[PDB]
């Protein structure tokens, strides 16, 4: 009956293949699903939830609480960066672990605008203005307020509304960027400077710390799944 | 309305009539009640004879005495009757005989006795022999006890005589004789005569068999097996004794292909 | 309309009570079992029961295919002084405990036997030899037909004997068989003899074993090694798996309690003790 | 002569239709002339356990007294 | 003709698989089925038929008649259990063999309410009130009427209507319970105590016995078939 | 193209299998069939044609003409059988070769009513009444007219209409009987006796012979084909 | 150009349709251009055994006397 | 009982239909009676990340001041 012909690619198993296969337990009455609070329909949903960036990764402060507290002081106004960061929501050790940056390793191409949210964690009295800035790639990274200022910045203010968010608009030469430290698909440069200085009244803690959070925006998306370098199975 | 309370009945099959008064509303095998062979499922082509009243009536077999050491009794119906009036004579005269039944196990005590007799009607009751050497070798003469019936035993005893064996069944009671737990036996059509309450059990058994109508002299169908569940006790007295007595009645029976008389070696 | 994959009657709600209605009290003499629902001996809420008996159905109980028998056969060197081995098994489930207990819960049965064969094979002797992919013949020899004498005889010509030629190493062979019973259900338990003894005859001339019905109900399977005597002797084993497909069962008999013994319900001593110990007053 | 029937899906996500709505079917085709060769259609029924549980020469009402 | 492709899982035999297969006896005129009295459409039907529990399993009384007779006496009212039982209609040696408990081994998950029926088998004169009780798991098993009383009980009465039935309502944390003595999916505890005492008049057997029966209710159901431990094939 | 899966039972040849197979001679103009006198559509048609039973199989008379002539005499009325026969239209050597009995070996189950036809082959003058009889199984075979008489008989008469036919009504416990000498599926017993005696006038051959014929009736049918034991291929 | 026909099922449980009602069919498709390659359709007939049983230059009534 | 659906082609040349117009479909057929055997239909949905991003006992307007 019916003359058929086995085609190049027969008897071939393909891990990510999708073909119907005989059922081991025929008839097994499956248990009805309840309505568990908190479903998730797509990974990029998780990508839109802020996760604190471990900004400091100094041999001493790494792998320990001190790693997320970016300390600011009441030092006389300077023009040097109080944090840097290579926009590589996958590559840069600073982002490589945050939910966003942790999901980004299970992929080969990320895209869309990101949103860094900074929380001033210090004495209700302390005030000041911090300039959070981004400058697309291909130019000397910014090391002075004078140079960073020229790029895309949001001159934030430490007040009642305790937090800010500088959206990093998706400005890139390709439709997606390599989720590996590739030179052609470079990310850009993020960097917060003091626009004034954190001024405090007498009898106040002179060294308050800021915590940074990061997340994707309803634009972001990833593609071509892979195995995260993050966890190894020794032997 | 009136005293038509479940406890009283008045069976009348044929020209005999049972009228019990502690009667536990009777059982009908499997809902299905006894009936004649519908042409739609008939098999043999001649005219089937039907004794009707001649056979259908109630035949009392012989009574069994019930003591403390009593371990149970067992009958093989198709056979159990083989003598009992015409159902006896028609029995043998034909190659084929389809017969339904109505077993009424009679046994009453005083309000002062105690015990429960589980009356189990097992279809195709194949009891196990007693030769650890060869299996099924049980002799016919011995395999069909008739009006007298056989009796369950305490613990198994292997038949050693082998110059020539005793060829009988050695039916152990906890295993319902057919190597299967009694406590689980409540799956067959049954009634427990529990001395406190009812003083009889009535099960109406419709002919059940893989065939439309089959043999009788050969193949057996239903088999009754009465086992004392709750042992009998009466007063600080050495040993008491009540007499259990069954009366069976072959219902809607029919037999095919008349011949010469069958005369089996029952001795 | 009430199929096997429905959904058990949903549990109805029920508050206090003080009625002359007496659900809880039975009386087992009647043999009838009180169909009391949880809703009777306690105050129940209104549960919308999803669970269904779709898997316990008579069809699904026997949905898996059990191993009715194994069959050893071997192709030795031509120079073998012994005759070439071709096994011959008499179709009858009663060889292994498993499928035999499942079927045994019921008094009678009507099923369509769907026989499959997983054939395997290794080189017997220490000798380091080779063997071109063998092909086996699985001839069904119907009740009464002539059972094969030598390995290579005429009986195997098979002009009218349903046979299968399985090539080693390939999708395991399968042949469906319809209810081949002489009656209207295979009787898992036959009470009575195949020959009645008659007074005007010798005790022998007319005797017979209890429980035995037809000499060859289901039939016999002849299985040879089809190729010729090859220097490297190769023994093979053909495990037959019977799976009752279109099936029906009648009269629910209590399951086998003590280890099986022979084709007949009979039981050996020792094995006679089935239960386990437990104190009448310890959880 | 297709034999299309409905499967009993447990309303699983992206299975074709569930808690977003929709049904699931499967095609079957008897291929052999001999019936005893068809695939066990698993669309079996279920009778009432009464011919075994409740078998009496009368009727039994649960709220009533057993041995009347 | 027709270019096809053998898919991962070809030439694979699966015991419980359901595929159409060539017919060995073509045309064989099958014998018409008759209407045999007593059909069964689904195993759980058998589960709803009572089977006597072998309550006593003492080395002496086991594997012999005495095993199903639970003796009661005219002893002066006490507060100790005249039988126990771990609700494990599969595991507990006391239930492991009853039809219900015998079918329960051919499965991996049981569910639904069970119904224990007790029959007073003794002298028409003897009277008394027995308290049959159940207490869901996770608490000290009940050893005194005072403690068992608190759970789900049916204070039964030895009278005209010779038998009772205490339904054990399906109260459990999962949709089905392991048909093996698993701790997480524990059953509960059943236990009959004397609510008064079995009182008898003179010249009466002072030691009557009770027989217990057990069965499922039109709610019970099982799933995921397996091989019963109950019967072994030595060699 | 089209993802398929080879199912248990592939590459398996099954003698009685029915699958379409490529044609060796494509286009070959087949020769038109003519209308040959005497077609046959079904074997059981042949089964309904009488074939003479070789009743006598005595070492001397076997395999030779004398084997079909059942001689009768003018002996003084006796009550002993002038022929016997075990109804086994397959097993009994007496029937095992007749068309009916010859077709019955190519099968495992026969059924339906048979019809034995006896022809009085002797002098137009000779008269007499022969009682042809059948008695279903399970009882001592009949050895005296007195015992055979009780069963199913047709008290035939030797006259103008030279032949008779005693139909053996299909009276059996199973829907078909084993076409092998099986005890459970026993056939029954056929046997012709003299109801009077064959009386002849003077100058007549005192020893005439009767020939018996046998055939099935439009009710008979067989099933589950096998290989007849009747013809062997030595080497 | 499907050749759907009815099988002769023995009203088996859950076979598709029986003593609950229903019929059973099976698809067939001649695949080769040469007829002598089609599957033996097994839907064969049955004539009356008369051209062999009852062949006479007249007519035979059974209740009548053979040799008239 | 064919399950024909539309693929999401990237308007590729000579793929059947694109920047010349046209659509692309693919046939599917559930073959096994047991649902847990069907091919993962990949036609999955997407909810709003709100039950995780924006979960508050009130409502949040973006242009508004956070901590009112």
């Amino acid at each position: 009956g019916l003359p058929v012909m086995n085609t190049p690619g027969s008897n071939q198993y393909l891990t990510a293949d999708n073909f119907q296969s005989p059922c081991a337990l025929p008839e097994f009455d499956v248990t009805p699903p309840i309505d568990i609070p908190g479903e998730v329909k797509n990974m990029m949903e998780l990508a839109e939830i802020d996760t604190m960036i471990p900004f400091d990764l100094s041999a001493t402060k790494k792998n320990t609480m001190e790693m997320y507290r970016v300390r600011l002081s009441d030092k006389p106004h300077t023009d040097d960066p109080i944090l840097c960061l290579s926009l590589s929501p996958a590559s840069d050790p600073r982002l490589s672990h945050t939910m966003l940056g942790e999901i980004l390793n299970y992929y080969t191409h990320w895209a869309g605008s990101l949103k860094f949210t900074f929380l001033f964690c210090g004495s209700m009295m302390a005030t000041g203005k911090l300039l959070v800035s981004y400058a697309p790639p291909g130019a000397d990274p910014p090391k002075k307020r004078k140079e960073a200022m020229l790029g895309t910045h949001v001159i934030w203010d430490i007040g009642l509304q305790s937090s800010c968010t500088m959206v990093v608009p998706w400005i890139s030469n390709t439709t997606y960027r390599q989720t590996i430290d590739d030179s052609f698909t470079e990310g850009g440069y993020i960097s917060v400077f003091y626009q004034t200085r954190i001024v405090v009244p007498l009898s106040t803690p002179r060294e308050m710390d800021i915590l940074g959070f990061v997340s994707a925006c309803n634009d972001f998306s990833v593609r071509l799944l892979r195995d995260t370098t993050h966890i190894e199975q020794k032997a | 309305a009136c005293g038509y309370s479940d406890r009283v009945l008045q069976l009348t099959l044929g020209n005999s009539t049972i009228t019990t008064q502690e009667a536990a509303n009777s059982v009908v095998a499997y809902g299905r009640w006894p009936e004649y062979l519908r042409d739609s499922e008939a098999n043999p082509v001649d005219q089937p004879t039907e004794p009707d009243v001649a056979a259908c009536r109630f035949y009392t077999l012989d009574t069994v005495s019930w003591t403390k050491e009593s371990r149970g009794w067992w009958w093989k119906l198709p056979d159990a009757l083989r003598d009992m009036g015409l159902f006896g004579q028609n029995m043998y005269y034909h190659y084929l005989g389809r017969s339904g039944y109505t077993v009424h196990v009679q046994c009453n005590a005083s309000k002062f006795h105690q015990g429960a007799l589980g009356v189990f009607a097992v279809p195709e009751m194949c009891l196990a022999g007693d030769s650890n050497t060869t299996t099924m070798h049980t002799s016919y003469q011995n395999a069909n006890p008739g009006e007298k019936g056989g009796t369950f035993t305490g613990t198994f005893t292997p038949d050693n005589n082998q110059t020539s064996p005793a060829r009988r069944f050695c039916p152990v009671d906890y295993l319902l004789g057919n190597g299967t737990l009694l406590g689980n036996a409540f799956v067959f059509p049954h009634q427990i005569i529990n001395l406190r309450t009812n003083n009889c059990a009535t099960l109406v058994l419709p002919y059940v068999n893989s065939l439309s109508i089959d043999s009788m002299v050969k193949h057996n169908n239903w088999g009754i097996a009465i086992l004392p569940l709750a042992p009998l006790n009466f007063a600080s007295e050495s040993s008491p004794e009540i007499p259990i007595t069954l009366t069976i009645a072959p219902m809607c029976c029919e037999f095919n292909g008349l011949r010469n008389i069958t005369l089996p070696r029952l001795q | 309309a009430a199929t096997s994959r429905d959904a058990l009657p949903n549990t109805e709600a029920s508050g206090p009570t003080h009625s002359k209605e007496i659900p809880a009290l039975t009386a087992v003499e009647t043999g009838a079992t009180n169909p009391l629902v949880p809703s009777d001996t306690v105050q129940t809420r209104h549960v919308v029961q999803h669970r269904s008996r779709s898997e316990s159905s008579i069809e699904s109980f026997f949905a898996r295919g059990a191993c009715v028998t194994i069959m050893t056969v071997d192709n030795p060197a031509s120079t073998t002084n012994k005759d070439k081995l071709f096994a011959v098994w008499k179709i009858t489930y009663k060889d292994t405990v498993q499928l035999r207990r499942k079927l045994e819960f019921f008094t009678y049965s009507r099923f369509d036997m769907e026989l499959t064969f997983v054939v395997t094979a290794n080189f017997t002797e220490t000798n380091n030899g080779h063997a071109l992919n063998q092909v086996y013949q699985i001839m069904y020899v119907p009740p009464g037909a002539p059972v094969p004498e030598k390995w290579d005889d005429y009986t195997w010509q098979t002009s009218s004997n349903p046979s299968i030629f399985y090539t080693y190493g390939t999708a395991p062979a399968r042949i469906s068989v319809p209810y081949v019973g002489i009656s209207n259900a295979y009787s898992h338990f036959y009470d009575g003899f195949s020959k009645v003894p008659l007074k005007d005859q010798s005790a022998a001339l007319g005797d017979s074993l209890y429980g035995a019905a037809s000499l060859n109900d289901f039939g016999i399977l002849a299985v040879r090694v089809v190729n010729d005597h090859n220097p490297t002797k190769v023994t093979s084993k053909i495990r037959v798996y019977l799976k009752p497909k279109h099936i029906r069962v009648w009269c629910p008999r209590p399951p086998r309690a003590v280890a099986y013994y022979g084709p007949g319900v009979d039981y050996k001593d020792g094995t006679l003790t089935p239960l386990s110990t437990k104190d009448l007053t310890t959880y | 002569g297709a034999q299309v029937s409905s499967q009993k899906v447990g309303a699983h996500e992206n299975s074709n239709r569930a808690y977003g709505g929709s049904t699931i079917n499967y095609t079957t085709i008897n291929y052999y002339r001999d019936s005893a060769s068809n695939a066990a259609s698993k669309q079996d029924f279920s009778q009432d356990p009464s011919k075994f549980t409740e078998p009496i020469k009368d009727v039994l009402i649960k709220t009533a007294p057993m041995l009347n």
